[PDB]
DNA sequence: TAGGGAGTAATCCCCTTGGCGGTTAAAACGCGGGGGACAGCGCGTACGTGCGTTTAAGCGGTGCTAGAGCTGTCTACGA
DNA sequence: TCGTAGACAGCTCTAGCACCGCTTAAACGCACGTACGCGCTGTCCCCCGCGTTTTAACCGCCAAGGGGATTACTCCCTA
C-alpha cells in the first residue's frame, strides 16, 4: 500500500498548471457568482460569456501574481505556513495601501 | 498608387492617415508622421513575428499561440518590462523552479 | 516493565543481537551491551534514525528531566538519576528499521491504554400526560458522521433526546449550566442548546456544548409569493410549537432552567471562535448559538476587563476577559466593533466593571503564570493598573522654534490688474 | 581440583557484540583464548570472587573492577561449573536478574574502574573504563562515548543520563577518563560554519576543536586535500576545509568548515616540535618556528598534517581585480571561488564542486545588468549547482574560464 | 455565494501559485481581496454599461475597465 | 475593422512557414491598437506642449525615446527615417 | 506685445476667505492647488475624450462628465459635486 | 452688444465659462462639447477644491497657524478617506511624512 | 558621566522630532555637483534651472521616502533591527522595477 | 568645469542616516548605502534621460523644471507645488 | 486650394555658472560596549494526504422573449 | 454663428435562460501521517554614543553673458 509523499506531486503540479492556462474552479458556479454579484446594482444583465472568461482569466492571473508575492513573503519569513498578514503585506507593498 | 508604395511600407498609410483624420490629435497632419508611424509599426511587427517564430521553433510548433507569446513575455523581459500589468489571453506563467524548493 | 524474574527473555536476543519490541508486555527488549534489558514504554520518550550509508545511527530518548520532568511529574522522582538517551548503530549486509517503526503504534495503543476514563445518571423516564415530547431536533455534536436527528423528551431532572436511532440522549438538569434558545426570528436555525457542566461520553466523545437545532434554510441547488407564505407559516407554527415546548418544560423545570434569551440589542459580529457570526449577550453569557460551536462565557467569574488594540483604524480589535479564575483561560474576541464598544462598555458597567481599554498585548498565559505567583502580590506589583499606564523614567517632548517664518510665503496682495474675456 | 570443563563457543561480551572465544579451565584458574584476538586471559583462585548468574553465563566479578562477561551457558551450567567451583571456589552464583523493572529511577555510582546505575539494589550495567572509549560530563547529561569496535550488528555508541550536576559531589571516575598531547595553539578563530568563534589545539595525530558549545575533534581522516583561498579584496583569506568525514553537532553534521580570517590575522606560530622530530613527522615542510599569519603558517601546518598538496583556488580574476563576486545560491549571498579541481562556496554552505564530476555547465540567461544571468552546472552524479544572479563583465570572464576548464555548455 | 469557489480549486490555484502549507484563514482572505478586485472592475464596467445605454454586456466594457485601471488584457481588440 | 489582413500578409512574408490561431491575431491587433494609441496620445500631448499645430517624425521619435529608450528604439528610428526618406524621394 | 501670464488663483483665494477669513496663505499652497487643478482637469478631460471616442460621439455632454467623475472618483462628496454642478447647470441653462 | 456680465454668477461661481471653453477647444478632446458640461466641470472642481481647502483650513486651525505650511497640506491629504485613496501617487514640496510610532519598537 | 542613554531612545526622540519636520536633508552643493555630473554624463551643454534642481531634490527625496516606507515595512516582517538588502530587493520586486 | 566623479561617493553616512531616521529606520548596516547610491541614482538617471529626451526636444541648452514636471507625471511620481 | 503656422532677424535681459574670503556645522576616527541579531532543542498543533460517496456541471437536444443590429426620416445647440 | 450627429420610430435578428435527463467528475471528510513556527536557550557583534578633530557647505560680492522671452515678415501645407 503506497501513499504518495507530498511536495514532488506539488512540483509536478507547478510544472503542469503554472504552464497551463486552464480553469481550476468550474465554469458554472463561477458564472452563477458573476451574475450574483452583477445583480447587486442592476437587473437584466445579459453577458457575452467571452468577456466573462476574459475577466476570469484576468482576475485569476492577478491571484497568481498575488500568490507569487505571498510566497515571496513566505520565503522572507524563511517559512512555509502562510498568513493573511503576509497577504495584506503584499497588498500594501504592491501599492494597494 | 498608395503612399505605402511610395514609402515602401507594408501597412496602409491611407487607413492610418484616415484614422488620423478621425483622430484630431492636433490641428493638421504632416504627411511624414503617419509614414514614420507605420514604419515603426512594421518594425515592431517584424520584431514580434521573429520572436514568435523563434518561440515556435523552440517549442517545435507551427501555429502561433499566446503560450509562445507568454514565453516571449516571461523570458524576454523587455516585453514584460514594457507591458507590466498588461496581460495575455491564455498565456500561463513560467513554472519558475526556484532554488530553495528543489531538494539538496 | 516486568515485576517478575520469571518474566524472562522469551527469546534471549543476546543470541542474535536483535532488537525487539513487546507491546503485549508493554516493554521493549534492547541489547544494552550484551544486556538485553526490557524497558517500559512509560520510561521512553522517542527514537529516530540517521543514515550515512551502511552504519546508520539510532538515537533513543528516554523519559527524564529535560524530557518528561523538565529539568510532567507523572513520574515525580527527578533526583533519582534516570537515563536520557542512548544511541545504537547498525550496518547493512536491516530489521532495526522494522522494530523502529513499531514504537509509533506501540505508543499509540499505549496512550490509548492510558484512557482519560463524564457518564451521567440514567434518567428516570416519565411518560406522563405532561410530557413535552418535541420531534425533529438536530443534535450537534452529531453521533454519526451525518447530521443526527431525533426527538427531545422532558422530565423532572433531565431531558431525553430520543434519536431517530432511538438513542435516548439524557440531559440532566443538574448537568446543564446554560440552556440556550436561539429563535428562528429571521434565523436559519432555532436551537435548544444546553451547555452542560460535564464533558459527557456519548456518540464518540465527551461533550459539554450540545445543541439541538432545526435548519429551515432557503437557497439550495436542486409572480407568485405563496412559497413565502409556506415559509412564514411553517417557521411560525414550528417556533410556536417550540414556545409550547418552552412553557411546558417550564411546567417541568418550574422556571429553574433558564432559556437564556439572546440580547440581540447588544448584538455584534465578534470572533473568539475566529469565525465572525452573530454574537449577542444572554443572562450571564455572550453567545454564538447561531452556528457551531455556541459561545459560552461566565460574566460572574470576571475580575475586570481589558480591551485590546483600541487604536486608530483597528475596527477589528480584541479584549481581555480578565477572569477572577486565572486558571480559566482568557479568550480574545476578534472583530469587536468600535461602534459596539461603548454599549458593551456600559453593559460591563452594569456588570460592575468600569470600562478600561488598552492597545498593548503580551503572552496572556504568561501573565496567568505571573499572577499565580501571588494574586494580591501581583496586585501590589501595579496589578491591572498595569493595563493602562503608571509612570516612567524619561523627559517629555520639549520642542524648539516650531513656528512659521516671517519670510515664508504669503501671496496675499496679488494684483488688481484683472479683467474678463472675449 | 578439576582440570577443565572446556568451552570453545561461548561469548565474552567485550564492548558490544564481541563474539565467541575459547573458555578452557585450569586447575587454579580459568583460561579465555578468544577466537578473534587470541589474548590469553587467566582468572585464578584468588581473582574469581563472584560470577553473576544473569542472562545465562559466568559474568565473573573479580575484585579487579573487571567484569569478565562469559556468556553462553545454559541453566545446567549453573551447577556443573559450580561442581568445578566446589573444591576451592564454592561460588554462590546469584540468581538476579537485578533490573527487569524497565524503570529508570536509580543512582549513578562511580566505580573505580566500573560504573553502576542501580535500580533498587539491582543495577543495569557495570561497563568498565576499559570498555568505554571517552567520558565527559554535562549539565545535566553526562556524555558517555562508547566508540564501538566496528560491529555490523546492533552497536551502542552514545549513552547519557539525567545526572544532577554533581550536587554536593564531583565527577569522580568521569574525570578518570581516557586522554582522547597539544602541540600548537590556534585560539578564537572565527568560523562561519558554524557561525561564531572557536578554538583549536593540535595533537600529534589529530586535533581538537575547543570552544563552548559545539567543539569536537579533527582526525586526519577528515583532512584530505588542502584548500587555500584568498579574498576578492585580499583584506581576508578564507580557509575552507573538506571535513570528510563530517563531525557532528547532536542534530546535524559539519561537512565543510568555513574560516573567515582577515588579512590581519597575523602572528608567528610556535609549532612546539623539534627540527629533528618534524623531519621524522612532517617530511620537511615545517621545522619549529616560521612567522606568518593565522592563515599562512596555519595552512603550512595544515599541508603538513594532511601531507597532501593544495587544490589551488581560482587565481583567475573576474573583473576589477576581484577573485569573484558575491552571488545568490541556495538563498545565500556568497563568494564563488574557483578551484584547481572544482569550485568552493561561502558562506552558506560549503558547496565543494569537483571538475571530474561536471558533465556540463548550462545557462539561464537573465536580462538586467543588476545581476540577472544565472549559471547552473549539471554534474555526472546528477548534483546540479544552480548559481543565480550573476553580472555581465564578470560572467563573460567566467565563461572564458569555464571553456578553459572545458566544462561543456548546454543552453 | 462566496463559497462557490471550492477550497480544492484554491489548492489548484495555490500549486499553480506554487505555495505549500496553507492556513484556513488564507482562503477567506483571498476570497475578500477577490471580491475587492472583482467589485471594482464590476462597478466601473457596470457604470459605463449603464452609460452605454445597453443591457447586454460585451467585452468592450471589459476593455475600457481593464484599460482605466491598467489591468489591460491583450487578445481581445486592444 | 482590423489590420488582420495586413498582419497576416506581413506574417506570410517574413515567416510563410507559420500557421496562426485567431487569438494570436487578436494579440497582434490588440497591441496594434494599444501602442498605436499610446504613441498617438503622447504625440498629441507633445503637439500641445511646444505650441505645435502639425506633427512630424521628430515628436514621434521623442515619444518613443521617452517611452522606450535603448537600441531597439535606435533601429526603429533608423527604419522610420529611411522609410520617410523613401517616401521623400517621390 | 502684452503676453500676460495666466492662472486661477484669486478664485480659490476668495473662497478661502469665504470659509476661513482669518487663515493666511502661502504661494506654496497656490502652486500646490494650481498643479492639482491642472492635473485633475487634464485627467477628466482626457477621459472625456476617451469615452466620447468610445461612445463614438462628436459631442460631450455633462452626462459624459458626470460618469467620468463617478467612474474616475467615487464618493458621496462626488455625488455632492454632481449636485452642485447639476444646480449650476440648471441655473445657466435656464439663462439664470 | 451688452456688458460682458459674469457667467460665473450665472453659475453662482468664481470660474470663467468662455475661458474653459477655450481650454476645451485647445485640448482637442472632441469635435464639440455640450455647453453646460465645462461649466459642470468647473463647478465640480470648485466643490472638490472647496472640500480640500476647508479641511486644510481645519487642520491649519488645529495647528493654529494662519499662514499655510505644506504640512497643513500634508496632514490634510493624509487624514482623509476618499481623496486620500484617490491621491496616492502625489507628494508635496516640503511636505513631510506620517510620523508613525511603533510601541513594539518601544522597550518595556 | 558622559551618560550613555539607551542607544536609540535619544535616536527615537530624533525620529519623532524630524518626522514632525518637513525640510530637506541633502545639502545643495554636492547635490548640484551630482546633477551637473550625471546630466553631463548623459549629454553636455547644461544650462540649469535651480528650480529644476529643487524640484529634482524634492522628487529624489520623495523616492527616498518610498524606499524608506518599503524598507521599514519590510522591517516589520523582518522581525530584525539590522537592515538587509534583501528587503530592498523585494521592495523593487513587488515595486516591479525589476523582478 | 570639473571631472564628473566621486560625488555619489561624496554622499556621507550620517546624511543617509538622517534620511533613514525621518525614514524611521532604527539601526543600519552600511552595506545598504552604496546599494542605494546606485538604485535611486539610476532612477534619477532615468528621469534625467527623460529630461534629456525633453530638453533635446526643447531645442535649448537651458534645462527647466518644466521637463521635470512632464517626466514626473509620466513617471507616476507625481508632485505638486513646483508647477513652474 | 488659402489663410493660419513655424522659422529667421533684432534687441534686451535674468540666472547661474565660478570663485574667493570668510562664516559655522556635518561627518569620520578611537573606543567602550551593550541591547539587539541569529543558530540548536522540542514539540505539539496545524497542515498534507489515501478511500466513499455525495452531489454539482452541462451537454444531447429544443423553445423562446427580448435587447440589440440595421434602415428610414428628422431637429436643435456648440462652434 | 448651421447643419449634421445622434434621436426617434420602426424592421428584423439570435442568444442565454428555461426544460428534460443522465454520466462523469470536483470535492467534503476522516482519521493517519507529518514537519516546522515559536519559545527557550545560548552565543555572539556592529553601529550608538561620547571626545575629538577637520574639512566641507554656503552668503557677499563681483562680472559679465548667453541662450531665451518678445515681436515682425515670409514661405509653406491639407480635407
Amino acid at each position: 500500500p503506497h501513499r504518495y509523499r507530498p511536495g514532488t506531486v506539488a512540483l509536478r503540479e507547478i510544472r503542469r498548471y503554472q504552464k497551463s492556462t486552464e480553469l481550476l474552479i468550474r465554469k458554472l458556479p463561477f458564472q452563477r457568482l458573476v451574475r450574483e454579484i452583477a445583480q447587486d446594482f442592476k437587473t437584466d444583465l445579459r453577458f457575452q460569456s467571452s468577456a466573462v472568461m476574459a475577466l476570469q482569466e484576468a482576475c485569476e492571473a492577478y491571484l497568481v501574481g498575488l500568490f507569487e508575492d505571498t510566497n515571496l513573503c513566505a520565503i522572507h519569513a524563511k517559512r512555509v505556513t502562510i498568513m493573511p498578514k503576509d497577504i495584506q503585506l503584499a497588498r500594501r507593498i504592491r501599492g494597494e495601501r | 498608387k498608395s503612399r505605402s508604395s511610395r514609402a515602401g511600407l507594408q501597412f496602409p498609410v491611407g487607413r492610418v492617415h484616415r484614422l488620423l483624420r478621425k483622430g484630431n490629435y492636433a490641428e493638421r497632419v504632416g504627411a511624414g508622421a503617419p509614414v514614420y508611424l507605420a514604419a515603426v509599426l512594421e518594425y515592431l511587427t517584424a520584431e514580434i513575428l521573429e520572436l514568435a517564430g523563434n518561440a515556435a521553433r523552440d517549442n517545435k510548433k507551427t501555429r502561433i499561440i499566446p503560450r509562445h507569446l507568454q514565453l516571449a513575455i516571461r523570458n524576454d523581459e523587455e516585453l514584460n518590462k514594457l507591458l507590466g500589468r498588461v496581460t495575455i489571453a491564455q498565456g500561463g506563467v513560467l513554472p519558475n523552479i526556484q532554488a530553495v524548493l528543489l531538494p539538496k | 516493565s516486568y515485576k517478575n524474574p520469571s518474566l524472562m527473555p522469551k527469546e534471549p536476543h543476546i543470541r542474535e543481537m536483535k532488537i525487539y519490541i513487546d507491546k503485549k508486555y508493554e516493554t521493549v527488549i534492547m541489547p544494552v551491551f550484551g544486556i538485553a534489558t526490557p524497558f517500559h514504554i512509560a520510561t521512553i520518550k522517542n527514537i529516530s534514525m540517521s543514515v550515512e550509508g551502511d552504519y546508520t545511527y539510532l538515537r533513543i530518548n528516554f523519559y527524564c528531566p529535560g524530557s518528561a520532568l523538565g529539568r510532567g511529574n507523572i513520574f515525580p522522582n527527578p533526583e533519582a538519576t534516570f537515563v536520557k538517551e542512548i544511541t545504537y548503530r547498525a550496518s547493512n549486509i536491516l530489521n532495526l528499521q522494522n522494530a523502529f517503526r513499531i514504537i509509533k503504534e506501540v505508543q499509540k495503543r499505549y496512550k490509548x491504554x492510558x484512557x482519560x476514563x463524564v457518564k451521567q445518571d440514567s434518567l428516570v423516564i416519565n411518560l406522563n400526560r405532561s410530557n413535552p415530547k418535541l420531534k425533529d431536533l438536530y443534535i450537534r455534536p452529531n453521533i454519526a458522521q451525518k447530521r443526527m436527528q431525533g426527538s427531545l423528551e422532558a422530565h423532572v431532572n433531565g431531558f431525553r433526546f430520543t434519536s431517530v436511532r432511538g438513542d435516548k440522549v439524557d440531559i440532566l438538569y443538574n448537568n446543564i449550566k446554560h440552556a440556550l434558545f436561539q429563535p428562528c426570528d429571521g434565523e436559519m436555525i432555532i436551537v435548544l442548546h444546553f451547555h452542560l457542566k460535564n464533558a459527557i461520553m456519548f456518540g464518540k466523545k465527551r461533550h459539554t456544548d450540545v445543541q439541538f437545532y432545526t435548519e429551515v434554510g432557503e437557497i439550495t441547488t436542486d409572480d407568485d409569493l405563496y412559497a413565502e407564505q409556506m415559509e412564514r407559516e411553517m417557521r411560525h407554527k414550528l417556533k410556536t410549537a417550540f414556545k409550547n415546548f418552552i412553557e411546558k418544560v417550564e411546567a417541568l423545570t418550574k422556571e429553574e432552567l433558564e432559556f437564556e434569551v439572546p440580547f440581540r440589542d447588544l448584538g455584534f459580529n465578534g470572533a473568539p471562535y475566529r469565525s465572525t457570526c452573530l454574537l449577542q449577550p444572554t443572562s450571564s453569557a455572550l453567545v454564538n448559538a447561531t452556528e457551531w460551536p455556541p459561545f459560552v462565557v461566565t460574566l460572574d467569574e470576571v475580575e475586570l476587563i481589558h480591551f485590546e488594540r483600541v487604536q486608530f483604524h483597528l475596527k477589528n480589535f480584541d479584549m481581555v476577559i480578565v477572569y477572577k479564575d486565572y486558571s480559566k483561560k482568557v479568550t480574545m474576541i476578534n472583530a469587536i466593533p468600535v461602534a459596539s464598544l461603548d454599549p458593551i462598555k456600559e453593559w460591563l458597567n452594569s456588570c460592575d466593571l468600569k470600562y478600561t481599554e488598552g492597545v498593548q498585548s503580551l503572552n496572556w498565559t504568561k501573565i496567568m503564570k505571573t499572577i499565580v505567583d501571588d494574586p494580591e502580590g501581583f496586585f501590589e506589583q501595579g496589578g491591572w493598573s498595569f493595563l493602562x499606564x503608571x509612570x516612567x523614567x524619561x523627559x517629555x517632548x520639549x520642542x524648539x522654534x516650531x513656528x512659521x517664518x516671517x519670510x515664508x510665503x504669503x501671496x496675499x496682495x496679488x494684483x488688481x490688474x484683472x479683467x474678463x474675456x472675449x | 581440583m578439576a582440570e577443565t570443563l572446556e568451552f570453545n563457543d561461548v561469548y565474552q561480551e567485550v564492548k558490544g557484540s564481541m563474539n565467541d572465544g575459547r573458555l578452557r579451565l585450569s586447575r587454579q584458574g580459568i583460561i579465555f583464548k578468544n577466537s578473534k584476538t587470541g589474548k590469553v586471559d587467566n582468572i585464578q583462585a584468588g581473582e574469581l570472587t563472584e560470577g553473576i548468574w544473569r542472562r545465562h553465563g559466568l559474568k565473573l566479578l573479580t575484585k579487579n573492577g573487571h567484569v569478565y562477561k562469559y556468556d553462553g551457558f545454559r541453566e545446567s551450567e549453573f551447577e556443573k561449573l559450580s561442581d568445578f567451583f566446589k573444591t576451592h571456589y564454592r561460588l554462590e552464583l546469584m540468581e538476579k536478574d537485578l533490573c527487569v523493572k524497565g524503570w529508570n529511577w536509580g543512582t549513578v555510582k562511580f566505580g573505580g574502574q566500573l560504573l553502576s546505575f542501580d535500580i533498587g539494589d539491582q543495577p543495569v550495567f557495570e561497563i568498565p573504563l576499559s570498555n568505554v572509549s571517552q567520558c565527559t560530563t554535562g549539565k545535566n547529561e553526562v556524555t558517555l562515548e562508547f566508540h564501538q569496535n566496528d560491529d555490523a550488528e546492533v552497536s551502542l555508541m552514545e549513552v547519557r543520563f539525567y545526572v544532577p550536576p554533581t550536587q554536593x559531589x564531583x565527577x569522580x571516575x568521569x574525570x578518570x577518563x581516557x586522554x582522547x598531547d597539544a602541540i600548537c595553539i590556534f585560539r578564537e578563530l572565527q568560523c562561519l560554519t558554524p557561525r561564531g568563534r572557536y578554538d583549536i589545539r593540535i595533537y600529534p595525530t589529530f586535533l581538537h576543536l575547543h570552544g563552548k558549545t559545539f567543539d569536537y575533534k579533527i582526525p586526519y581522516t577528515t583532512v584530505l586535500r588542502l584548500f587555500l583561498l584568498p579574498h576578492k579584496d585580499q583584506r581576508q583569506m578564507f580557509f575552507v576545509i573538506s571535513l570528510d568525514p563530517p563531525i557532528k553537532q547532536g542534530q546535524t553534521r559539519y561537512h565543510f568548515l568555513i574560516l573567515l580570517f582577515s588579512k590581519d590575522e597575523d602572528i608567528s606560530l610556535t609549532l612546539n616540535m623539534n627540527e629533528e622530530e618534524v623531519e621524522k613527522r612532517f617530511e620537511g615542510r615545517l621545522t619549529k618556528n616560521m612567522s606568518g599569519s593565522l592563515y599562512e603558517m596555519v595552512s603550512r601546518v595544515m599541508k603538513a598534517l594532511v601531507n597532501r598538496k593544495i587544490t589551488v583556488p581560482g587565481n583567475f580574476q573576474g573583473h576589477s581585480g576581484a577573485q569573484c563576486i558575491t552571488c545568490s545560491y541556495k538563498a545565500s549571498s556568497g563568494l564563488l571561488y574557483p578551484l584547481e579541481r572544482g569550485f568552493i562556496y561561502v558562506h552558506k554552505p560549503p558547496v565543494h564542486i569537483r571538475f571530474d564530476e561536471i558533465s556540463f555547465v548550462n545557462f539561464a540567461r537573465g536580462t538586467t545588468t543588476t545581476r540577472s544571468f544565472d549559471f547552473e552546472i549539471e554534474t555526472k552524479q546528477g548534483t546540479q549547482y544552480t548559481f543565480s544572479s550573476i553580472e555581465r563583465e564578470e560572467y563573460g570572464k567566467l565563461f572564458d574560464f569555464v571553456n578553459a576548464k572545458k566544462l561543456n555548455i548546454k543552453n | 455565494n462566496i463559497q462557490g469557489i471550492t477550497k480544492p480549486a484554491i489548492r489548484r490555484l495555490a500549486r499553480r501559485g506554487g505555495v505549500k502549507r496553507i492556513s484556513g484563514l488564507i482562503y477567506e482572505e483571498t476570497r475578500g481581496v477577490l471580491k475587492v478586485f472583482l467589485e471594482n472592475v464590476i462597478r466601473d464596467a457596470v457604470t459605463y454599461t449603464e452609460h452605454a445605454k445597453r443591457k447586454t454586456v460585451t467585452a468592450m466594457d471589459v476593455v475600457y475597465a481593464l484599460k482605466r485601471q491598467g489591468r489591460t488584457l491583450y487578445g481581445f481588440g486592444g | 475593422e482590423s489590420y488582420s489582413v495586413y498582419v497576416y500578409k506581413v506574417l506570410k512574408q517574413v515567416h510563410p512557414d507559420t500557421g496562426i490561431s485567431s487569438k494570436a491575431m487578436g494579440i497582434m491587433n490588440s497591441f496594434v491598437n494599444d501602442i498605436f494609441e499610446r504613441i498617438a496620445g503622447e504625440a498629441s500631448r507633445l503637439a500641445h506642449y511646444n505650441k505645435r499645430s502639425t506633427i512630424t517624425s521628430r515628436e514621434i521619435q521623442t515619444a518613443v525615446r521617452l517611452l522606450l529608450p535603448g537600441e531597439l528604439a535606435k533601429h526603429a528610428v533608423s527604419e522610420g527615417t529611411k522609410a520617410v526618406t523613401k517616401y521623400t524621394s517621390s
